[PDB]
This record gives structure tokens, sequence and C-alpha cells, in this order.
RNA sequence: CGCGGGGUGGAGCAGCCUGGUAGCUCGUCGGGCUCAUAACCCGAAGAUCGUCGGUUCAAAUCCGGCCCCCGCAACCA
């Protein structure tokens, strides 16, 4: 039950990009969340900037980092295919 | 005997300085007492275009000037045969004040013609007054019929004292005879002089529908920030709202300007374009785009870049010469008589060399810099990039003191 | 889980991604012009970023609790 830093700076390039997330969710997002078990919801949310505070809560506290950093791997992963670049600073 | 129907079209509102008799106006003639009553509608926003169908009838027997009405037949003259319809027409409105005078000109979309209501109680200067005739004066309603509301009792030579200011206004310049009207819109006395003298209308004729218009949008919320999830998002649509003809479904195309996006010294505002799907009417949405108050467009925004007043005046055109800096400015001005600042009657300095002043198109005002001196045409050039589309235009001109900012009067750019 | 600009020297601010130099367009005393200066020559002037705890090698820059203003913002006597 613990919340996390969590705070990343993400970049997608293209126009149809904005409906292409949509898109890739049709397709990419599933599963993850149940990836563990015990878990309330998923969130992304900015920080008043460009960078985004992302959050997963459950009640499995040091899982939290670890399934913390498999969401930033996501688009990483994507970055990897759908040249999209979660790199903040 | 008399129950033919022919041509309903062309509906006409009423707007004016703040709290100058419009609801009441619009509201008029409609209902008798038991429900139906009063004025307006339970929300006070710019909303709801048409009163839809109103009731304006006459009858035989009671004599023409003094009786029109909507209510059914007379109980003033008797009641002997059924009474005689003038015809089918809606009546439109748009608020306006320091933050909502635009909404004249998208107002005037379901308005041809509209009937002008100007004050008795209030004083001929005021911000929106001089701003409403400057501006609208413009937008080709010449049947703007002058009516003198917002008077009550006093000693009564009230009546020609609101007449005589508006003698020395208007006729001796553009927009023709324009019939001026006394009323009481406050207790309901004295209607029947409200539409023996509104009944004429303007010359000029004109077409439905199918030409090169461009709407402007307007206000909206900007939508739940992500905070909660990444959710909600079905794109942020925002909306506007028209102001001169249209055609169908189809709105954006293209959004014309956009993000600066930086870039070294000279920074140009990049649009972005996009297919329409959705257009919010109200609370249920539409096909098309309805003027008034909030309208949701379609936008696929995450909510960052919908810029929620951050950055303010929102400007629409169509098309563009195609180039992120374009600047050739050639302008034949106008002006007025005299200058027009603050409340300042005294006159303020003409045309010299490298002055700076507002160049503003539409809803950006930009940097201009008033360059060279033909006499009465003149060079400006812009920083921000905006596209101007026909040569037809009124450009507003401001002038530079000590972070202040005081509008000298108009001209026009000829591409 | 519908509230939106804000307050980075006494007018407008892209300050809150780039963790610790600080003004574009204001007002002022002391010199001002062997021609009147709202066009300006010398930016002298004085640093509480409005309360706060924490984080702190320091806070102009953060999460929150406190906020006094304008709110549905362009052809503005
Ligand atoms: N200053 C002033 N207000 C008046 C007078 N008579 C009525 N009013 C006010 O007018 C108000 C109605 O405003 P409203 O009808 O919304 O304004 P409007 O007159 O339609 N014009 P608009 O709405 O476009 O500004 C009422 O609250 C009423 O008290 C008057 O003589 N002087
Ligand atoms: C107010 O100063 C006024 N003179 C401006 C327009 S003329 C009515």
């Amino acid at each position: 039950k613990v919340k996390m830093s969590g705070l990343i700076t993400v970049r997608t390039n293209e126009p149809l990009g904005v409906e292409k997330i949509k898109e890739v969710i049709s397709k990419a997002l599933e599963n993850i969340e149940q990836d563990y078990e015990s878990l309330l919801n998923i969130k992304i949310y900015t920080i008043g900037a460009p960078r985004y505070r992302v959050d997963v809560v459950g009640t499995n506290p040091k899982e939290a980092s670890e399934a913390l950093n498999q969401i930033i791997s996501n688009l990483i992963k994507i970055g990897k295919e759908e040249n999209v670049d979660i790199s903040v600073v | 005997m008399a129950w033919p129907k022919v041509q309903p079209e062309v509906n006409i509102g009423v707007v004016g300085h703040v709290d100058h008799g419009k609801t009441t106006l619009v509201q008029a003639i409609t209902g008798i007492w038991t429900s139906k009553h009063s004025e307006e509608l339970k929300r006070g926003m710019t909303i709801k275009l048409g009163y839809a169908e109103t009731n304006i009838g006459v009858c035989e027997s009671c004599k023409k000037p003094e009786a029109y009405v909507t209510e059914p037949s007379c109980k003033s003259c008797g009641s002997d045969d059924e009474p005689k319809f003038l015809r089918r027409i809606s009546f439109i409105d748009a608020p306006g004040h320091e933050v909502l005078m635009a909404t004249m000109l998208s107002g005037a979309a379901l308005m041809d013609g509209a009937i002008l209501v100007v004050a008795a109680n209030e004083p001929f200067p005021q911000p929106q007054t001089r701003e409403h005739f400057v501006a609208l004066g413009i937008i080709g309603v010449k049947n703007l019929i002058i009516v003198q509301n917002k008077v009550d009792v006093v000693s009564k030579e009230e009546a020609l004292s609101q007449y005589r200011q508006i003698k020395q206004f208007t006729k001796g310049t553009w927009a023709e005879n324009v019939p001026i009207i006394p009323v009481s819109a406050l207790h309901k006395i004295n209607i029947d002089s409200l539409i023996e003298g509104i009944e004429e209308y303007i010359k000029t004729p004109y077409r439905d529908l199918s030409q090169k218009p461009v709407m402007l949008v307007i206000r909206s919320f900007d939508v739940n920030k992500p905070g909660t999830q990444f959710n909600e998002l079905k794109g942020g649509v925002i909306g506007g709202s028209i102001i001169q003809g249209l055609f169908k479904v189809d709105q954006e195309i293209k959004v014309l300007p956009g993000l600066r996006v930086e870039k070294q010294g000279k920074v140009s505002y990049e649009p972005i374009f996009t297919k329409i799907s959705s257009i919010r009417f109200g609370d249920e949405e539409f096909k098309e785009a309805k003027p008034g108050g909030l309208v949701a467009i379609g936008t696929y925004l995450d909510p960052s870049l919908t810029k929620a007043d951050n950055l303010l005046g929102s400007i629409i055109t169509l098309a563009d010469a195609e180039v992120p800096v374009l600047w050739n400015i050639r302008i034949k001005y106008n002006l007025l008589e005299r200058v027009v600042g603050a409340k300042e009657m005294l006159k303020v300095d003409p045309i010299r060399a490298k002055e700076t002043l507002m160049l503003s198109v539409g809803s950006s005002t930009t940097l201009g810099i008033v360059t060279s001196v033909k006499k009465d045409e003149i060079e400006v050039e812009l920083r921000r990039p905006v596209a101007v589309w026909s040569n037809n235009i009124r450009t507003v001109i401001s002038r530079q003191i000590a972070g202040r900012w005081r509008m000298i009067g108009w001209g026009l750019v000829e591409i």
C-alpha cells in the first residue's frame, strides 16, 4: 500500500498519434493490469507540465515499483516499435 | 377574407449596450399569464437562438396605426370576427458586455436586419455603445431600427430628449434612415408603439446559402485534466459560434492557426489539420455547428494543447498563401474624423516616420509597424504568423503609450 | 470525480520539464538642453515572490492546507 515517485516524460511524433494512441489501445494495451493481482486502477496524470506522474495502486507495497517500472517499459518497447520516446531528461 | 401564406424567411434579433432592453424585447409578445410568462429562460447564459414561431396579428375593425399584437384578437376594439395573421418568424438575440460583445456578430447568424434598441435612462457614450456602432455598423445590417427603451417616469421631456443626439448622430453618414421608437418594455406599457415603429425593413436583396464564409470559435471549458486517470479522453471536444452563412455537417478540416513550437529566433505558429467527429449542439450534440454559448466541436486533445485561456483570442480563418512566415502588408486606411481614445476629446498625432501601431487581424492582436508613409495608405509589418482571406476586411488598429493601448481608427488590407 | 487568468518591483507577464543570473513596454528625486519636449539623453532608487510545514548544499521555481481579486475575456465614455 505504498504510493511512488513515478514521474516521466513521454513524447509521440505523428499527428494521427492523438488517435493512434486509441488504435494501440484497441490493440496493445491489455492484461498489464492483471499481470499482478489485487490492484485498484491505472492512471496517467500531468505534473502541470509535459511530465506525467503515473500511478499503479495495490496492497502489495514493493511490487508497486516493479509494476511501475513495467508500465514505463511499455512506451519504451512501444518506442522500439512505434517511435515513442518516454525519455525525461 | 385572408388566409394566404407567403415567404416567412429572415428572422430578426435585438442587441446593444448591456441591459438596453433586449431580452424583454425578444420575449415582448409571447404568452398571456398562466404558465409561459415573464421573460427569458431558466438559464441566463448565451444559448437557445430561436424563440421559434411568433404570433403577429391584427384585426379588421380596430384601426391600423395603433394596432398590432400576439395575444388572440383584441379586447380593446371589441370581439366580432376572426383576426388576420401577418407571418411566421422567430426572435433571436445575443448578449454583450466588456467580455461578451463579440457574441453580437455571431448572434447575428439567424438575425438578419436586427431591430436596434438604444437607451433612454443611460447616456449615449458607453464603451459597448460606440463599440456597437463602429463594430456592428459594418456587419451589413442597415435594417437596424432604433428603439429608445428604459424610460419610466420623469418630467416627460425625456422622449424628444433621447431623440435629439440620435438626430445628430446618423443620417449624415453611412446607414441611411433608421426609425427611432419610444417605448417602455419595463412595464409592458407602450409596446404597440414598438411594433408600429418597427414594421419597416431595409432594402438590399440577398441570397440563402452556398458561399465561402469563415466561422469563429468561442467559449468552452477545458475538460477534466488527467489527474483522475488517463481516461475520460473523448479528445476534449471544444466548439465555437457561426457568423456568416454555411453548408453542412463539415466544420474543421484545418485548425488555422496552431502552436509556436519555438525554433530559434523567429517562431512560427504551426496549425494542425483534422476531419470532424463531434460537433456538440448542447446537452446533446448536432451535425452542424450552432452559434450561441458553449458548443463542443471534435478536437482530439490530451489535456495540454487545449491551452485553457493561456493563449486567448481564438482565431479561425480559411486556407493560406502557405508559408509560415509570410509578410507583405499594404493597407488603405480610413480612420475617423478625429481620434478616439479614452474619455479624452483632444486630438492625437497624425502620421510620422516609423511609428508602431497595433495591427490586429481577427482575435489576434499583432505587433505592427506602420512604416512607409504613402499619404492615406500605409505598409504595416507583423510578427506572429496569421492568414487573411480577402481584400474585404476590417483591421483593428491601436496606439502605444507606456504598456497601454488606445484604438485610433480603421483601415483595410488589399491582396 | 465540469469551475477557468492569476499573483516572477507600485500597469500587461510563454515564471510551475529543463532542482539556486533576474525585465521588453510603468511611475519617480539629483544634471538636464548657449530654442519650446507627453521623443528621450544618465535605467540613481529598493530586493518579504501573499500565510505555512516539509524536501533542502539554498529556496524565485514542487504535494498539500490558507487564500484577496477578475470569473463564461477583443473592433474595451
Ligand atoms: N439600469 C437599468 N436597468 C434596468 C432598467 N429597467 C430594467 N432594468 C433591468 O434590466 C434587467 C434585465 O436585463 P436583460 O434583459 O438581461 O438585459 P437586456 O435589457 O435584455 N439587454 P442585454 O441582455 O443584451 O444586456 C433587469 O434586471 C432589470 O432590473 C432601467 O431603467 N435601468
Ligand atoms: C467617448 O470618449 C466617446 N467620445 C467615444 C465615441 S463618440 C460617442
